[PDB]
RNA sequence: AGCCAGGAUGUUGGCUUAGAAGCAGCCAUCAUUUAAAGAAAGCGUAAUAGCUCACUGGUCGAGUCGGCCUGCGCGGAAGA
């Protein structure tokens, strides 16, 4: 119902989802208060990681009811500090993506195919195929 | 702030305000608040501290050498 | 003022006016502590506007009770309820309505009361002095009814007793209604609105009953707190009444035309007679204390006598700043505000003639003790003098009191940046 | 073109005279009458209007589309009449009526009467707004242009005389 | 408007117009772009 | 860009999986999110499978060159728009109308699933369970 | 051309672990979904919003779209 008036697609360091003066200049005119801001979500995290962004939906109500399912952050995403490389995408032909392996790429488009569903687990395994490859550099295996 | 010659540098949003940092220039800042006030509608206040030195092309400071104690 | 024809007794009503600028706003700092209330003024067709929110800060600060009045309603534009409601969501207040607009503009004839549930309309054709009450109008019968209704429920609120009564279906009487509205305007529940035109010279008169009605008494604001110079807080509440012995509060020093000093001085308690002895115990200095003068009906009234609650003024010669505490030698020394703002703008200054830079370094030595909001500086690149102050115009109706009070004239600068080369 | 080449389907009940180029068209409103430039052909064909370009007359195609259109908007003029929207935006800026005369309180210190040509019936279901009735399209267009044009709608804070649907592009003050 | 001896659209939103032998630009969008002659 | 070629490849390759497939059922979806046509898609082939494209082919003579093969009758789609999906699972199964039981719950409209004469059925639900 | 919706789930693409957030810090990305997502070119640009790249889908049904060579014209074109 509320979704179209605040609007801001960020998630900063998820060891506290949302902290208050962290993010910038979007959220300052959001009235969704702080007390359930990373009770939550730094928590429940774990189905995926904790130190990555939980991606989650920014639904409130205008009778102040908040109700979401938080997504998770990227297998690509992960390719910061679980994956290995610091750097990454933008370069991929100038630089590597990371030691990664695709005996672990295709478990973790298979175990990470929960959010994004489909018709058959092949199309979500595509679509975080492509997913690392928007890198430029995928594991080849 | 950018039309001074000054870098912001993160602009975390607080409730009731927004909370602007940037590494302004001293000599772009002395009548900031009259002109902030404008920008504002004099709901604003502007807090300066010195911080370091850099560097920007002005033969100004050459164009004032020899106009006082040369 | 005793009452607009309902009447309780000489009051003096003690009344201090405010500027409006945020340049010289140390004038509402000071004069927000110093008040015991405030009649928050607004424009009917303005509302509330950049200096009404930072005013409202300001006595937020010192948590002060206010009501507030609505001005000008004969302009085309202006409607109360909708500057009500701004407060509403302006401000984060409770605007409780206690009156109420009959008519905008030309139509502004007088005022619908919740209470009196009467609107009286002046007699401004003879004079605005002479007033009149009118049974129940028809043509805000309707709205004052549910508007009066929402003040009884604020009524109800204020007190557990009172809740529960109005839960008895049962009203409230002459007493209760105001009783319970004052009782906690005190503590800064809830800002009390009332309408009128002083141009027009309605509401205003009515306006002055409210204040007597719901705004506090020295003897009704909670009493102050209180600190010795070592003890990190000898309690020090100073009873107001003037049984403890001397103590007020130092509000502004005055460039007066004639006398030169004219410090202004409130008591809080404590008496002091025409001659007597108190100590700077803000800054450890001691000194009698002389000539008060209190100005009434705009005559400069010379007084002898000083009490609790009473604002006067004081002719000397050592210096009391604005916030310095004039208690007795038994000493409650400190009084908490030890706060002025900081500069905002800062500019260069030096005379136009080169000798008056004496004149100049003195008359703005003068003019940095007639506010705490004015700085004076002397940077290390060179010994130009820079006057920092509050806002363009601050520093602006400064540039030129020199050249009315001292006839010293002067040319702003910008100040000259610190270039370090390596 | 694709204009001209379509009838005008004349409602129940109205009365369309096209004697030889200048054509009335009656109806429940009022009456319109309009001289057709001579490049072209209108026949009345069975409950239509059609519009063809006549020979030696190398313009007369755009001609046939504009008569068709206009008479088109007469025929619907009679029918069902145009009615325009105004509205005024700016404080103390109302437009109370009299009849045939809007008394547009605008801002100036000179009083605004715009006595409306004959035919359009102003009507204010606000203290601030005015309603246009007519029966001729090109008139009723007129006078809400020649309201408008009294107080123009303004880039800063959208003050002055607009129509309802109109979407003034503001604008900031200055950064100063 | 600008007088420019050559008027071309400067935006994805203006027009070519000829009024009264006039080949002008009418611009919806931005009003910076309205030209004139040429 | 659908050039001729292409056109009639698709409008071919579209109608021979439910000419010699089963019966299917189609929507009238004009206004819709794409998460609207999408998770109800993403349903349409769990249901049957994953070759039907949600893409619409109510043209003037998409359906009126591919539908007309056999049961010609069944050439009653041209009017109004669909994107239809395969129902290889027994006639008239659930996803023959899970469209209109949710032409009014998270969908805007499902064309009445006005259905075909592979058989010449009348007005019925053609699988009934007797079970 | 007009008229009826939409322009994803990684989707803040990780993309210089502040974001230049679908459209400036740099880049290569349909990968179910496809007519859609380009993963950038204005409104915020820091998002949103409703229009934006485009594209189909339905509506009704006749030409249309661009460039090239060309003839005669148009503006450019103000003096005592
Ligand atoms: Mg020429
Ligand atoms: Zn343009």
């Amino acid at each position: 119902a509320k979704k179209v008036q605040a609007y801001v697609k960020l998630q900063v360091a998820a060891g506290m989802a949302n902290p208050s003066p962290p993010v910038g200049p979007a959220l300052g005119q959001q009235g969704v208060n702080i007390m359930e801001f990373c009770k939550a979500f730094n928590a429940k995290t774990d189905s995926i990681e904790k130190g990555l962004p939980i991606p989650v939906v920014i639904t409130v109500y205008a009778d102040r009811s908040f109700t979401f399912v938080t997504k998770t952050p990227p297998a690509a995403v992960l390719l910061k500090k679980a994956a290995g490389i610091k750097s990454g995408s933008g370069k991929p032909n100038k630089d590597k993506v990371g030691k990664i392996s695709r005996a672990q790429l295709q478990e973790i488009a298979q175990t990470k195919a929960a959010d994004m569903t489909g018709a058959d687990i092949e199309a979500m395994t595509r679509s975080i195929e492509g997913t690392a490859r928007s890198m430029g550099l995928v594991v080849e295996d | 702030l950018s039309r001074r010659r000054g870098m912001l540098k993160g602009q975390e949003s607080e409730v009731t305000g927004v909370k602007i940092h940037a590494e302004v220039p001293l000599s772009e800042m002395f009548g900031y608040a009259t002109q902030l006030r404008s920008l504002t509608k004099g709901r604003a206040s502007y807090t300066m501290e010195f911080l370091k030195y850099d560097e920007a092309p002005s033969n100004v400071a050459q164009a004032v050498i020899e106009a006082r104690g040369k | 003022w005793s009452g607009m024809a309902k009447q309780y007794e000489p009051h003096r009503i003690n009344i201090i006016d405010t500027p409006g600028h945020v340049d010289f706003t140390i004038e509402v700092e000071r004069s927000m502590r110093v008040l015991d209330g405030a009649v928050m003024v607004y424009c009917a067709v303005g509302g509330v506007q950049p200096q009404s929110e930072t005013v409202w800060r300001q006595a937020n600060k010192y948590k002060v009770p206010r009501i507030a009045f609505v001005n000008k309603m004969d302009r085309m534009g202006a409607n109360f309820l909708k500057v009500v409601n701004q407060i509403k969501t302006r401000l984060g207040a409770n605007p409780v309505p206690l009156q109420l607009a009959i008519g905008a503009e030309e139509h502004f004839t007088g005022v619908v009361d919740l209470v009196k549930m009467k609107a009286i309309n002046w007699n401004d054709a003879d004079q605005g002095v002479t007033f009149e009450y009118e049974d129940i109008p028809a043509d805000m019968v309707e709205l004052a009814n549910e508007w009066h209704q929402n003040l009884i429920e604020s009524a109800a609120e204020a007190s557990e007793e009172l809740m529960e009564k109005y839960l008895g279906g049962e009203e409230l009487t002459e007493a209760e209604i105001k009783g319970a509205l004052r009782q906690r305007v005190l503590n800064n529940e809830i800002i009390l609105v009332t309408c009128g035109s002083a141009f027009k010279n309605k509401g205003v008169q009515a306006m002055l009953d409210a204040v007597i009605d719901y705004l506090p008494s020295p003897v009704d604001v909670p009493a102050i707190n209180g600190i010795l110079d070592d003890g990190k807080d000898t309690p020090a509440e100073r009873h107001a009444s003037d049984d403890e012995p001397f103590s007020a509060l130092a509000f502004k020093i005055a460039t007066d035309p004639f006398v030169g000093n004219l410090t202004f001085f409130r008591v809080y308690s404590g008496v002091v007679n025409s001659g007597d002895t108190v100590l700077n115990s803000v800054k450890a200095a001691r000194e009698r204390f002389g000539r008060i003068v209190q100005m009434h009906a705009n005559k400069r009234e010379e007084i002898k006598e000083v009490r609790a609650g009473d604002i006067a003024a004081a002719i000397g010669l050592k210096d009391v700043t604005t916030g310095d505490t004039l208690c007795d030698p038994d000493a409650p020394i400190i009084l908490e505000r030890m706060e002025f703002p900081e500069p905002v703008i800062s500019i260069a200054v030096e005379p136009k003639t080169k000798a008056d830079q004496e004149k100049m370094g003195l008359a703005l030595g003068r003019l940095a003790k007639e506010d705490p909001s004015f700085r004076v500086w002397t940077d290390e690149e060179s010994n130009q003098t820079i006057i920092a102050g509050m806002g363009e115009l601050h520093l602006d109706i400064i540039v030129d009191r020199m050249k009315r009070e001292f006839n010293v004239e002067a040319n702003v600068g910008k100040p000259q940046v610190a270039y370090r080369e390596t | 073109s694709r204009v001209a080449k379509a009838p005008v389907v004349v409602p129940a009940g109205v009365d369309v005279k096209i004697n030889g180029q200048v054509i009335t068209i009656k109806g429940k409103n009022g009456e319109l009458t309009r001289t057709l430039n001579d490049a072209v052909e209108v026949k009345h064909a069975d409950n239509t209007l059609t519009f063809g370009p006549r020979d030696g007359y190398a313009d007369g195609w755009a001609q046939a589309g504009t008569a068709r259109a206009l008479l088109n908007s007469m025929v619907i003029g009679v029918t069902e009449g145009f009615t325009k929207k105004l509205q005024l935006v700016g404080v103390g800026y109302r437009a109370a009526v009299k009849g045939n005369v809007i008394n547009l309180s605008l801002g100036f210190s000179h009083p605004v009467d715009h006595q409306l040509p004959a035919g359009i019936t102003a009507e204010c279901p606000t203290q601030t707004e005015i309603v246009l009735k007519g029966a001729d399209k090109q008139v009723i267009g007129q006078v809400a242009a020649d309201l408008r044009a009294y107080r123009r709608p303004e880039p800063y804070k959208g003050k002055g005389v607009r129509y309802a649907d109109e979407v003034v592009r503001t604008k900031e003050a200055k950064k100063k | 408007m600008k007088v420019r001896a050559s008027v071309k659209k400067l935006c994805r939103n203006c027009k070519i117009v000829k009024r009264d032998g006039v080949i002008r630009v009418i611009c919806s969008a931005e009003p910076k772009h309205k030209q004139r002659q040429g | 860009m659908a050039l001729n070629l292409q056109d009639k490849q698709a409008i071919v390759a579209e109608v021979s999986e439910v000419a010699k497939g089963a019966l299917s059922a189609v929507v009238a979806d004009s206004r819709g999110v794409t998460v609207d046509k999408m998770t109800e898609l993403r349903k349409a082939g769990r249901e049957a499978g994953v070759y039907m494209r949600v893409v619409r082919n109510t043209l003037l003579r998409r359906a009126v060159e591919g539908t007309p093969f056999e049961c010609l009758k069944d050439a009653f789609v041209g009017p109004t728009l669909i994107a239809y999906s395969m129902e290889h699972p027994g006639a008239a199964a659930r996803l023959f109308k899970e469209f209109a039981k949710a032409n009014a719950k998270f969908e805007v409209k499902a064309a009445a699933f006005e259905g075909e004469l592979i058989p010449a059925s009348q007005i019925d639900r053609l699988a009934t369970l007797p079970t």
